[PDB]
């Protein structure tokens, strides 16, 4: 920034640049150069992307050159880390952690069932053979 | 099968071979005790109604090692919608007249349901392909059993990565194709009818019927195999359907 | 009916890899899926009306694996679909800007320091840095000017640069994976200088 008498010292980066918000001229006035002012400037003036706050859910944030990078915590996802995988328990979704059969539901929870032999557990994703000769079975191998 | 290996004995349990006037036919799938899926295309110039045996346990045709059990097929089911010598719903369901006994060498394989077909098991890239077919293009039949490992394609792929044939009869949603274009692998005449099975979260299903193709293995080509996922219902109600007699029925689709 | 998708890019920094294509949404949604050369394919953002997918916790498992992904249409009220190019994260990730953590003079010797920025490739909870990821294979590389502009490379986060003990230099670092013919080098560092 520019004060009273400032400019009649020359040129700081800290004073100027970091501890108060430079111009390009004065960054010029700085670097001299018209090269390495653009050098500068070009990291100077594409700002912090990280500003609005962008990564959702408890991602962190890091700025880059016009965009940013979000770090997502392990349930979530998504360029601002929108997406809960814990909400994604659809049956288009693994089976929706089904073993065998998925039921999708709307307000409900989905719900896991079986082929006919086997039967859910009590974990209620799980199927055990209910036969001694469960059809996609193969004896000599189970 | 070109290009697959021997299947061990016992690790292909669901395999039928199926054989008219005592003569080898085509393959099938035990579906339970009673049933079996099969291709309608086996059935085109069939004379012989009563001369239909199904042999289950069965792995090496040289030799009867007290594993294979066999039973006269009573009925043989084909879509109504069928046109023999053509492609489409290419599909058959046998009654057994007596149900065989699983056993360590005889399972059946699951028959899934529409959805879990369509969006789940749809999706595992790999499944298995087996009987005792042709060991190549024209070739000689295989004597043990012999399976395959093939890539499932969605139509438009296999249509986008396939040599523009003009006379090749069109991949309906009847049917899917899988295999690989290289011409190194791939079902082959002689069994039609046999299983594609597709392996998840420890259980194996029914998800094609071994059809058509250009050629086993041909350079540009994969076999197409029926889609069982569009017949699930149409199985299911015949199955709970009392015997019309007559051996052939036609039954409407669906 | 619908319309297929288009214009499938892969978009990818640190590892923060995310699918985009056109057109906008428009009585229609669409599912994407991902798969290596000969797996089984995984749903993704499902019935999005977005016109991108996150893939990142995907292909960050293996970055080393090559990846296609398809996006689905479907009508809004087997279905179309297109292929995305491969993507072999390792290969063609984008390295973001690198950030001069440091700069302090010994004797006549000045080193300057590189961070190693985040990566979102994971282990057991955690980020690997660039380092941890590519270890040999990333040559960072300073530029410093006392009119002047000299050049110095190191194969760690550390330069020792010889300056002239009477002027004030300037740096500014580039991340540069020599193996690479795609994306091998990224965007010039903030330049920082001595007060
Ligand atoms: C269905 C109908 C449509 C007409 C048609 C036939 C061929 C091509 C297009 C249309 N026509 C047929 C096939 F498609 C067929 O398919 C394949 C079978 C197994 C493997 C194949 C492969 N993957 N190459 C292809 N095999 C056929 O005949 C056999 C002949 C000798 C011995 C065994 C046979 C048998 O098994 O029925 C047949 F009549
Ligand atoms: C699937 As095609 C056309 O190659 O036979
Ligand atoms: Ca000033
Ligand atoms: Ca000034
Ligand atoms: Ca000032
Ligand atoms: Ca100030
Ligand atoms: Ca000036
Ligand atoms: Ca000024
Ligand atoms: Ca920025
Ligand atoms: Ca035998």
């Amino acid at each position: 920034a520019n004060a009273f008498l400032e400019e009649l010292r020359p040129g700081s980066l800290e004073r100027e640049c970091k501890e108060e918000q430079c111009s390009f001229e004065e960054a010029r006035e700085i670097f001299k150069d018209a090269e390495r002012t653009k050098l500068f400037w070009i990291s100077y003036s594409d700002g912090d992307q990280c500003a609005s706050s962008p990564c959702q859910n408890g991602g962190s944030c890091k700025d880059q050159l016009q965009s940013y990078i979000c770090f997502c915590l392990p349930a979530f996802e998504g360029r601002n880390c929108e997406t809960h995988k814990d909400d994604q328990l659809i049956c288009v979704n693994e089976n929706g952690g089904c073993e065998q059969y998925c039921s999708d539901h709307t307000g409900t929870k989905r719900s896991c069932r079986c082929h006919e032999g086997y039967s859910l557990l009590a974990d209620g994703v799980s199927c055990t053979p209910t036969v001694e000769y469960p059809c996609g079975k193969i004896p000599i191998l189970e | 099968i070109v290009g697959g290996k021997v299947c061990p004995k016992g690790e292909c349990p669901w395999q039928v071979l199926l054989l008219v006037n005592g003569a080898q036919l085509c393959g099938g799938t035990l579906i339970n005790t009673i049933w079996v899926v099969s291709a309608a295309h086996c059935f085109d110039k069939i004379k012989n109604w009563r001369n239909l045996i199904a042999v289950l346990g069965e792995h090496d045709l040289s030799e009867h090692d007290g594993d294979e059990q066999s039973r006269r097929v009573a009925q043989v089911i084909i879509p109504s919608t069928y046109v023999p010598g053509t492609t489409n719903h290419d599909i058959a369901l046998l009654r057994l007249h007596q149900p065989v006994v699983l056993t360590d060498h005889v399972v059946p394989l699951c028959l899934p349901e529409r959805t879990f077909s369509e969006r789940t098991l749809a999706f595992v890239r790999f499944s298995l392909v087996s009987g005792w077919g042709q060991l190549l293009d024209r070739g000689a039949t295989a004597l043990e059993l012999m399976v395959l490992n093939v890539p499932r394609l969605m139509t438009q792929d296999c249509l986008q990565q396939s040599r523009k044939v003009g006379d090749s009869p069109n991949i309906t949603e009847y049917m899917f194709c899988a295999g690989y274009s290289d011409g190194s692998k791939d079902s082959c005449k002689g069994d039609s009818g046999g299983p594609h099975a597709t392996h998840y979260r420890g259980t194996w299903y029914l998800t094609g019927i071994v059809s058509w193709g250009q050629g086993c293995a041909t350079v540009g080509h994969f076999g197409v195999y029926t889609r069982v996922s569009q017949y699930i219902e149409w199985l299911q109600k015949l199955m709970r359907s009392e015997p019309r007699p007559g051996v052939l029925l036609r039954a409407p689709f669906p | 009916n619908t319309v297929a998708a288009y214009n499938l890019t892969w978009k990818s920094t640190n590892f923060k890899t995310i699918l985009e294509w056109e057109p906008k949404p428009v009585n229609q949604v669409y599912t994407v899926q991902i798969s290596t050369k000969s797996g089984d394919w995984k749903s993704k953002c499902f019935y999005t009306t977005d016109t991108e997918c996150d893939l990142t916790d995907e292909i960050v498992k293996d970055v080393k694996q090559t990846y296609l992904a398809r996006v689905f249409s479907y009508p809004a009220g087997e279905p179309l679909y297109e292929n995305s190019p491969e993507f072999t994260p390792y290969l063609e990730t984008n390295l973001g800007q690198p950030t001069i953590q440091s700069f302090e003079q010994v004797g006549t010797k000045v080193n300057v320091t590189v961070e190693d920025e985040r990566t979102l490739v994971r282990r057991n909870n955690t980020f690997l840095s660039l380092r941890d990821v590519f270890g040999k294979d990333l040559i960072y590389t300073l530029y410093y000017w006392k009119s002047g502009k000299k050049t110095a490379k190191t194969n760690t986060n550390e330069f020792l640069i010889d300056v002239d003990k009477g002027e004030n230099y300037c740096f500014s670092v580039q991340a540069v994976i020599p193996s690479r013919t795609v994306n091998r080098k990224s965007t010039d560092s903030p330049v920082e200088c001595m007060g």
